[PDB]
RNA sequence: GAGGUAAAAUUC
RNA sequence: AGGUGAAAUUCUUGGAUUUAUUGAAGACUAACUACUGCGAAAGCAUUUGCCAAGGACGUUUUCAUUAAUCAAGAACGAAAGUUAGGGGAUCGAAGAUGAUCAGAUACCGUCGUAGUCUUAACCAUAAACUAUGCCGACUAGGGAUCGGGUGGUGUUUUUUUAAUGACCCACUCGGCACCUUACGAGAAAUCAAAGUCUUUGGGUUCUGGGGGGAGUAUGGUCGCAAGGCUGAAACUUAAAGGAAUU
């Protein structure tokens, strides 16, 4: 269910003699037996997790946290990364660049592992047959196949019905609608083929 | 026929150097093909230097000069009276006219 | 409106498309150390006192 | 006429001709 | 003896699946099933495990990498970046 | 004895901007353009409309108290004709005679290491 | 409709004590009322003024100093050094035809945490009794001259403060030290300190600003 | 060493 | 306010245009830039580092002719265009509008995709022109310049005289070139090469045989496509074309 491989990075408990084994997300370039460092005073090497208040600008990191304590929220899929584009010494803020392109500022006390996540180029191969789409999606949920709502009955989808295959009304349904109406393009600011740019954010 | 020697420019064994843009009509042209006029001027005119010496609060002051290098294409250096068509024997004169 | 007089000290020549505008460098009678070239219309000799409606105006070449 | 727009005249002549030839094979 | 003219490895699929799709699959199955070099033992004994797992046949080493290659072009500019920044910390 | 300011005469084609500002540059006082004085939309770069625009600025500086000024001639610059218009020499002469005190004339035309390809096409503008 | 000029209040400019003739000019700031008062409206305003007025001499009429406002006390603001920039008419009189232009840059921090980038322009000098006109460089001395320049520029800076660097640019002491270590390489002329701008200020140390005014 | 400048105008 | 020869479209107390403080984004490398450099060509102008490559010069070093030119074939090959990602500030084929005009699908004005940028592949044509194959020898004078080297009763920088570097003079190679000439060559324009050619043989590769129809038809091959390469006939005409003078 994940394009990225895991990692059995095992730690030691500093308060009782045992071996606590944890599961990370494997970056690209790590290997079995690498000394993975975890701390604020740790060095800046690929595979180590560091707080964002102790790294300079431009460090390509991943598995960055929103708030310090949620054990890894943002940038977890295969082949993704965020870019620290600026710091703030006052009130310990750190401005990062999310993979969607959303420049959002977070706390400097949040953590993040150095480097891009292993598994890049996964969606660059044409997943040709439906059998490869079957064995992919049967390990996730019951969301495959996807029947077109025009082809089904008027009781089954708001677009279906009629003597032809047509929607009938506008596919742009507002955000302030209720369930049962939210089909097609939910609250679209723009529609049609992208013949412009990425001017804002 | 071949009325000239380099025939358009000052390129001697290079093939291609640099394209530049004209200032009068925004025409793309090679740098050695576009003629050059280092049109050096004073920042004030000859008639505005009398009233500026009376309005100056400075005892002595050095007059600035606006230096600029601007290029012309062939089509907008002949319509504007910059260069003129010459006789067949006087093409070879490469000295600046005084 | 104020009136400003000017005496002709030097004449340049005819400048225009049809040839009816003369470039004349006049010198003011209230200031004997400052001159402004003006464009006139009619027959102008030297040492003629003209009446200028606008005091400060630099004359260009008409085309 | 100009030797470039006679060339493009024969160029679109080729695309129109081999398209009729390809739909009869 | 080169038997197929241009399809090579994607000739297993046959006539189906289009032309421009199987050309892109051929690009990511030559690199996928390739025998790569190991950074540790030096021998060309690297076999692909799962999607992202790159094991080695000798010395039993396993390096996490890309989905269809060992080191993609995205991580090639990451490691060169950390090489530059680490020299400024120690100097 | 003399309070100072900067004038920043933007002498482009088909308009002349004259607005005297302070030494910090934040505050602007007495903005008069060339198009305000003539109802033609042709003589906006004329030397006549630039002298009436410059004397309107200096008639308001007498009300404020600005007696001296550090004028700054400026063309359009960038990827443009980078040459001051006809109303630039007219603006320097007008506000100097009107009563102001001129100090340190200079030029602030923006001239880059050229980029951002110049408007007009490759083969050029023509008529 | 009301005139805003009664609302505006005059505030004089007082330059620091790295030179003479402190009085620069006056500004116009609105009265100290509520809704973004005058004290918060003077948090940084550069004043691009040439140093030919504060020095008196006219041989330095091509060097402009930026003065950023930092502290206001008793209807009187205090300022600090922000940057140095040459006038545009001087560089155009520097650059001539038939000579080689050499520019060099370096990023260097002072004794305190002032991150500033200085620029250095230097040209080739046409030697006496020379027949040829251009006297171009060998285009490998330029790599060697700018190695000497970038060593001297990181010697005056990173060996002194900003006030020891501000009061040194006016007697052109750096420009003489470049000439004293380049004449064994190539004959140069017109060595200058063309730009310097501050990239980051460290703190709100009042004791370094009040020590420059008294 | 600097010194003005673009309307339209097709055929026998 | 924008704009043009003149205009209108457009933006404007929603306070535009302008002014200052910054910040982000890509692109490009002005002035210096030169009858100047390098590369087989296309081409290549910010700094520094790394990685290799090359010409010229110097050489009382080496191998011993290992060479010269080139069907088939291979590498590279501006721009535009194609496929898949990232970028997408300007400019901007299509297109929409504003004028001009008898008409204006245009020139001009404004806005704006594809494209311009980059990675990974393709395509591989240009007025890809110096419209001038390459190798070798000989024939004529002159002033410059680039790169290397050798001589000076040299100049300057100098700490104590130096040594270098820069510069000057003289000479010699390898350059990009230029000027004056015609013994020579050409139909002439012109050319140190297009010269040493009826007093027509240095080695060698390619192309052309009146103008059209044809760079078309068909066949083969290459390419994802647009296309590239190879390439006629029927028929028709007696002129087409070059240089120069009035
Ligand atoms: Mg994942
Ligand atoms: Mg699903
Ligand atoms: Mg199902
Ligand atoms: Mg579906
Ligand atoms: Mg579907
Ligand atoms: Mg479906
Ligand atoms: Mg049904
Ligand atoms: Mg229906
Ligand atoms: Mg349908
Ligand atoms: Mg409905
Ligand atoms: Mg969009
Ligand atoms: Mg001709
Ligand atoms: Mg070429
Ligand atoms: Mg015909
Ligand atoms: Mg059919
Ligand atoms: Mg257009
Ligand atoms: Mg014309
Ligand atoms: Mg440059
Ligand atoms: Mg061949
Ligand atoms: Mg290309
Ligand atoms: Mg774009
Ligand atoms: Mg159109
Ligand atoms: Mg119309
Ligand atoms: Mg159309
Ligand atoms: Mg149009
Ligand atoms: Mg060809
Ligand atoms: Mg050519
Ligand atoms: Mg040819
Ligand atoms: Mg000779
Ligand atoms: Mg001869
Ligand atoms: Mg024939
Ligand atoms: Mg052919
Ligand atoms: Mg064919
Ligand atoms: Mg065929
Ligand atoms: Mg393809
Ligand atoms: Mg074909
Ligand atoms: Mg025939
Ligand atoms: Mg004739
Ligand atoms: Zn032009
Ligand atoms: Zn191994």
């Amino acid at each position: 269910g994940r394009g990225a491989p895991l990692a059995k990075v095992v730690f030691r408990d500093p308060y009782k003699y045992r071996l606590r084994e944890e599961i990370f997300i494997a970056n690209e370039g790590v290997h079995t037996g690498q000394f993975i460092y975890a701390g604020k005073k740790a060095s800046l090497n690929v595979g180590n997790v560091l707080p964002l208040g102790s790294v300079p600008e431009g460090t390509i990191v991943s598995n960055v946290e929103e708030k310090p304590g949620d054990r890894g929220a943002l940038a977890r899929a295969s082949g993704n990364y965020v870019i620290i584009i600026g710091h703030n010494p006052d009130e310990n803020k750190t401005r990062v660049r999310l993979p969607s392109g959303a420049k959002k500022v977070i706390s400097s006390d949040a953590r993040g592992v150095i480097g891009v996540i292993a598994g890049g180029g996964r969606v660059d191969k044409p997943l040709l047959k439906a059998g490869r789409a079957f064995h992919k999606y049967r390990l996730k949920r019951n969301s495959w196949p996807k029947t077109r709502g025009v082809a089904m009955n008027p009781v089954d989808h708001p677009h279906g019905g009629g003597n032809h295959q047509h929607i009938g009304k506008a596919s742009t349904i507002s955000r302030g609608a209720v369930s049962g109406q939210k089909a097609g393009l939910i609250a679209a600011r723009r529609t049609g083929l992208l013949r412009g740019s990425q001017k804002t954010q | 026929p071949k009325k000239r020697a380099s025939n358009g420019r000052n390129k001697k064994g290079r093939g291609h150097v640099k394209p530049v843009r004209c200032v009068n009509c925004s025409k793309s042209i090679p740098k050695d093909k576009a003629i050059k006029r280092m049109a050096i001027r004073n920042i004030v005119e000859a008639a505005a230097v009398r009233d500026l010496s009376e309005a100056s609060v400075y005892p002595e002051y050095a007059l600035p000069k606006t230096y600029n290098k601007l290029h012309y294409c062939v089509s907008c250096a002949i319509h504007a009276r910059i260069v003129r068509v010459r006789s067949r024997e006087d093409r070879k004169n490469r000295a600046p006219p005084q | 409106t104020p009136v400003t007089l000017a005496k002709v000290i030097k004449v340049l020549g005819r400048t225009g498309s049809r040839g009816g505008v003369t470039q004349v460098r006049v010198e003011f009678l209230e200031d004997t150390s400052r001159t402004i070239v003006r464009n006139v219309k009619g027959p102008v000799r030297e040492n003629d006192i003209l009446v200028l409606m606008e005091s400060e105006r630099e004359a260009r070449r008409l085309r | 006429m100009r030797a470039k727009w006679r060339k493009k005249r024969t160029r679109r002549l080729k695309r129109k001709r081999r398209k009729v030839r390809a739909r009869s094979k | 003896a080169k038997r197929t003219k241009k399809v090579g490895i994607t000739g297993k699929y046959g006539v189906r699946y289009g032309s421009s799709l199987r050309r892109q699959v051929k690009k990511l199955e030559i690199q996928q099933h390739a025998r790569y070099d190991c950074s540790f033992c030096g021998k060309k004994t690297v076999k692909r495990g799962a999607a992202g797992i790159w094991t080695c046949s000798c010395c039993k080493k396993t390096v996490a990498g890309g989905a269809y290659t060992v080191s993609t072009a995205a991580a090639a500019t990451v490691r060169s970046t950390i090489r530059r920044l680490r020299e400024m910390v120690e100097a | 004895s003399q309070v100072f300011g900067v004038a920043r005469i933007y002498a482009s084609f088909n308009d002349t901007f004259v607005h005297v500002t302070d030494l910090s540059g934040k505050e602007t006082i007495a903005r008069v353009t060339g198009g305000m004085k003539v109802k033609a939309d042709r003589d906006e770069s004329s030397p006549y409309a630039a002298m009436l625009a410059a004397q309107d600025v200096a008639a308001k500086c007498k009300e404020v108290g600005i007696t001296a000024v550090h004028v700054k001639i400026r063309a359009t610059g960038g990827t443009r004709t980078k040459t001051p218009g006809p109303g630039g020499q007219a603006a320097l002469r007008a506000l100097a005679r009107s009563g102001l005190r001129i100090g340190r004339i200079e030029d602030v035309t923006p001239v880059p290491s050229d980029s951002t390809r110049k408007k007009g096409g490759r083969r050029g503008r023509r008529l | 409709v009301v005139d805003p000029f009664t609302r505006k209040e005059w505030f004089d400019i007082k330059a620091p004590s790295t030179f003479e003739n402190r009085n620069v000019g006056k500004t116009l700031v609105n009265k100290s009322t509520g809704l973004k008062s005058a004290s918060d409206a003077l948090k940084g305003r550069v004043v691009e003024v040439c140093l030919a007025d504060l020095q008196g001499s006219e041989d330095h009429s091509f060097r402009k100093i930026k003065l950023r406002v930092d502290e206001v006390q008793g209807k009187n603001l205090l300022t600090n050094f922000h940057g140095m920039d040459f006038t545009t008419d001087k560089l155009r009189s520097m650059v001539r035809k038939w000579q080689t232009l050499i520019e060099a840059n370096v990023t260097v921090k002072t004794s305190d945490d002032y991150v500033l980038r200085i620029f250095a322009i230097a040209f080739t000098r046409k030697q006496a009794n020379q027949v040829k006109r251009h006297s171009y460089a060998q285009s490998s001395h330029i790599r060697a001259i700018r190695k000497v320049i970038s060593e001297i520029l990181t010697k005056e800076v990173q060996g002194s403060t900003l006030a020891q660097l501000t009061s040194k640019l006016i007697p052109e002491v750096i420009n003489k030290e470049i000439e004293n270590a380049t004449k064994d390489i190539f004959p140069l002329q017109n060595i200058h300190v063309r730009k310097v701008k501050l990239l980051k200020q460290p703190k709100f140390d009042v004791g370094a600003l009040m020590a420059l005014h008294g």
